């Protein structure tokens, strides 16, 4: 050892990741003739709690018949979800919402139903994301979207207002530009613009509205209005193959499960 | 150097479901053996779950009639639910283990006298006769009676239902629904009898056994 | 010249976000379409691309104790086998304490998959007396508090003695079921036959009483672990579950 | 230089439901793509293709 | 962590490694976290050893 | 013959000059390992006997 | 019978100009779809694809002398040691001096990188006296012009001479640092703990006096250049830096 802790016994790999794979399928008897060691145990010896569960004499109950798999993230969480939506007043309202995976911030100005569960069950997070924005309503508006990231100047968050800034400012970091006529939809990734190494959901202090943030995503509209009819836009979000998932996190209780 | 070896504290013993492991073992001792019986007192083979819970049970027993008009139906029952009583020895397998696999063997043995004439419809129905046609019922795997030639059929049908076990204190609906109509009227004369009886032995094939339960 | 003609053809412009291989993106806000490589430096190592690494964690469900004013077969506790089983909660601070695996299995319509229980006591070396954890299946609404002790003993089971250097007995639960899938009911309000939840029900019997000295108290507290083995879901949803108050 | 173009044919926008290799759809509900293989064990094998 | 009760005693402890904050942590899935429990049974030693869990 | 073995009493761990030794032991578990950073964000040498 | 058909994905007519693969034209305007060659025949052949070619090429950036009036150990000038760094300019014609080096990192959100300050002085043959270039890192807001002179030994250093035929010595700055990316906050306007744009303040200590004779000056001025090595710049935005007045 590099540090010169000497002990008496040997302590093993504790709490190993990814024990299984949750396809029920084949990879005789399971417990039977041959006795149940792992019935009776002690679990304050984490070496001893490795042992094998059983208490029956078993057997295989067979391979799934479903052809898909359902038990990884990367095809769990592929299904978008919500994460916030937002309408109009009255002509060039630039309207800017961060991204905050903290579980402090309540929806609607936070995180809602299903990504407020889910970032909080893993301590970091180092990736990009799956943005899919909808455009519903009245007809003949323009509009621009595009990408900010942490630690320079933007407008305020959550606050439907004139935009201080320019054509210049944000256009040099990078934008598209559409019609709500022709798609009304936009399918975007969300890259991985960031100083520091990793994002951290669950935090308190200073440190979770400093160390948590890592993206914003701001539109601005032009060509309004017309006839009265709503405007309202539509932010959904999902997980991309190219992050990943680190130090499994106890998951959160029954009283911040909350939808918006 | 000597060790007077001591006795173990953990065990793992018991029978195939019920599971018990002691904090406080001792050693079980054995003596004798299983001794067999050479002059047998008994000559048969001794009771098991292949001999027991596949055998023909009686289930129901109408008597077919000469006032019945066309495509009268005979019998309605179900053939699960009467395989389920308390005189019958698959009560004894089935009270313990509630879930049920298995496949449905039917006999039908009827007795007409040779100087009356018709003709009988013994088809197995999946769930309920609920809008199948009478005239089409030859699609279903089927067996004819007639009086000229036969008076014993058979049929073997599979377990169609839209799960794999099956729960004797609840049931969605009848797993199979044995029919039988009137498939030509029966006549008679002046001196022939009117009567002529009919009786159905139904069995079990292929069965399993899942999830004991500690009621009845 | 150029001949180059497609129809149109039907599903245009419509949202699809069943699967993931028409809810991407097709295009990228990055300078020279950059990509993002794997660096296991500071994250220790620990990556997780699967929920197993939750579930089969034995995390706290319930409690009971083990008192010696009881009879002798007279039942402590039922239990509803499933993996949407929890109780427990705290008053400071305002929280409900959740199991590892009911987070992960309230996002489905369907389970499927074995259970492990882990009853932990914590006696004095002194105490003595022995329980029956018997396996009654089933649904989770039949009138389970009418079995005598020993229509128990047709049901399986195992027996335990409560002294001794080992207190966590690892029992698994088995498939005794009806049908292949059973369902998430609880987010529906009206009971319904045919679908279920529980495919069984535990109960903790006064197999024999507690024997004690008198320098010790005269209840001994049994921990329900919980985790779970060859686990299977699918049909995601979202619902938020409630406490079981049994 | 990006040089990608072609001129939109005829039948454009037109449900065509004469024969399935027009009426399939173009996509999928299913998380991941799915597929459903064939379990011949509670229909008794009985396959009605005709 | 070494604790030392007397044998007529009886109660256990939990001794789990948070990163950051204990802000909406189950208290009853603490298992999940590399922990060290204890008995009044069995040992009064354990020991965890858990890396640097940092946003940087 | 089977044996569950159970946990060691006695153990000698410590430091180079602090030295204890425990009659109550238990297993030091280790998870994970400790991480070098290749985008250096210190390009001289850490701090040693040898440079201080 | 044509048989060609494909629904029409999302992200349907979205100006994407994150990366340059999707803003890139489709078309051209040029007769016979031309291109274009290289010739380098007038350029001299000094073709620039890399921004290093600004950044490691010592610019001035501030200026301080060091007189003769002042006591060992007095602080001359502090530097806060960041790419961000200039304050010259010039009266006729109105403009601000700006660095090299500034100009290229004042595009970015974050960098990373080291840098190499070069001191040069300007004296007679016949000054004399010491200095020391003392790093003492952190951030830009501390209390600095409270450290003795002697507790700057701790951190690193480098002593030089005045006196000899070398003037500039290429003083190179290390990476110390918390956090591996650096942000631009010049573009906040805010003060914020967590967000630095400084590694470590640079002070020219007064380690010796200035030795003379009568018929020279009784003063030798240092110049700053400002070259780096080993730079790293990422996030692109645009900020017109402000003259930093210490």
């Amino acid at each position: 050892d590099d540090s010169g802790g000497f002990s008496t016994t040997v302590s093993t790999e504790q709490n190993v990741p990814d024990p299984q794979v949750g396809i029920t399928t084949m990879r005789m008897d399971v417990s039977g003739v041959q006795a149940p060691v792992g019935a009776i145990t002690t679990i304050e010896d984490p070496v001893l709690a490795k042992k094998v569960p059983e208490t029956f004499p078993e057997l295989k109950p067979g391979e799934s018949r479903h052809t898909s798999d359902h038990m990884s993230i990367y095809k769990f969480m592929g299904r978008s979800h919500f994460l916030c939506t937002f309408t109009f007043n009255s002509n060039n309202k630039e309207y800017t919402f961060p991204i905050t995976l903290s579980s402090t911030s309540n929806p609607p100005h936070g995180l809602p139903s299903t990504l407020r569960w889910f970032f909080n069950l893993f301590q970091l997070y180092r990736g990009p994301l799956d943005l899919t924005i909808i455009i519903t309503g009245a007809t003949d508006v323009d509009g621009m979207a595009w990408f900010t990231p942490v630690g320079l100047a933007v407008d305020t968050p959550w606050v439907e207002k004139e935009s201080a800034l320019q054509i210049d400012y944000k256009t040099a970091l990078g934008a598209v530009r559409f019609n709500t006529r022709r798609t009304g939809n936009i399918q975007i990734r969300l890259p991985w613009y960031s100083y520091l190494y990793a994002v951290s959901g669950a935090l308190d202090g200073l440190g979770d509205k400093t160390d948590s943030t890592f993206g914003l995503v701001s539109i601005q509209i032009a060509n309004y209005n017309h006839s009265d009819e709503y405007l309202s836009f539509s932010c959904y979000l999902s997980v991309t193959e190219q992050s990943e998932f680190y130090f499994p996190r106890a998951p959160l209780n029954s009283n911040a499960m909350l939808s918006t | 150097e000597q060790m007077i070896q001591s006795v173990d504290r953990t065990a793992v013993t018991g029978a195939s479901y019920f599971t018990s492991v002691d904090q406080s073992s001792v050693h079980t001792a054995e003596v004798g053996s299983h001794q067999i019986e050479p002059l047998k007192t008994s000559v048969d083979k001794p009771g098991s779950k292949k001999t027991q819970g596949e055998k023909f049970f009686l289930i129901h027993s109408a008597r077919w009639l000469t006032t019945h008009a066309l495509f009268h139906e005979v019998a309605k029952l179900d053939v699960v639910k009467l395989l389920y009583n308390e005189q019958f020895a698959v009560q004894g397998l089935l009270r313990y283990h509630t879930y049920a696999r298995f496949g449905i063997e039917i006999q039908v043995q009827i007795n007409p006298t040779p100087f009356q004439q018709g003709g009988l419809i013994c088809a197995m129905v999946p769930g309920d006769q609920s809008y199948g046609s009478i005239a089409s019922l030859t699609v279903y795997p089927h067996g004819l009676l007639n009086c000229n030639i036969n008076n014993v059929v058979r049929i073997k049908v599979p377990f169609i239902y839209t799960r794999g076990a099956y729960h004797f204190k609840d049931p969605q609906y009848p797993v199979w629904e044995l029919t039988i109509r009137v498939w030509s009227e029966l006549n008679i004369g002046t001196g022939t009898s009117a009567y002529t009886s009919l009786n159905v032995l139904a069995r079990f094939t292929d069965l399993e056994l899942h999830g004991l339960t500690p009621l009845s | 010249m150029m001949r180059n003609e497609t129809r149109v053809s039907t599903t245009e412009n419509v949202v699809n976000l069943s699967n993931y291989e028409d809810a991407r993106a097709k295009m990228s806000f990055a300078l020279d379409q950059e990509d993002w490589k794997s660096d296991p430096s500071q994250g220790g190592g620990i990556k997780i691309t699967h929920f197993t690494t939750w579930t089969s964690i034995p995390t706290l469900a319930a409690q009971f104790p083990f008192n010696a004013s009881d009879s002798v077969g007279q039942q402590i506790k039922v239990i509803p086998v499933d993996p949407y089983f929890f109780q427990m909660t705290n008053t400071n601070p305002d929280q409900k304490c959740i199991t590892a695996l009911a987070s992960i299995c309230q996002m489905f319509c369907f389970w499927r998959g074995d259970l492990v229980f882990d009853f932990q006591v914590f006696p004095t070396k002194y105490h003595s007396g022995r329980l029956l954890f018997c396996f009654v299946p089933g649904n989770e609404l039949i009138d389970v508090t009418g079995i005598t002790l020993k229509q128990a003993t047709t049901a399986p089971c195992a027996v335990m003695d409560i002294a001794g250097v080992q207190s966590t007995l690892r029992f698994r639960v088995p498939w005794i079921s009806d049908t292949p899938y059973r369902v998430n009911r609880y987010t529906k309000e009206a009971h319904q036959k045919g679908e279920y939840t529980a495919i069984g029900k535990l109960i903790v019997y006064c197999y024999n009483r507690l024997t004690s000295p008198s320098n010790v108290a005269h209840h001994v507290r049994v921990n329900v672990y919980l985790s779970a083995i060859n686990l299977e879901c699918f049909a995601p949803l979202y619902h938020a579950m409630d406490v079981t108050t049994q």
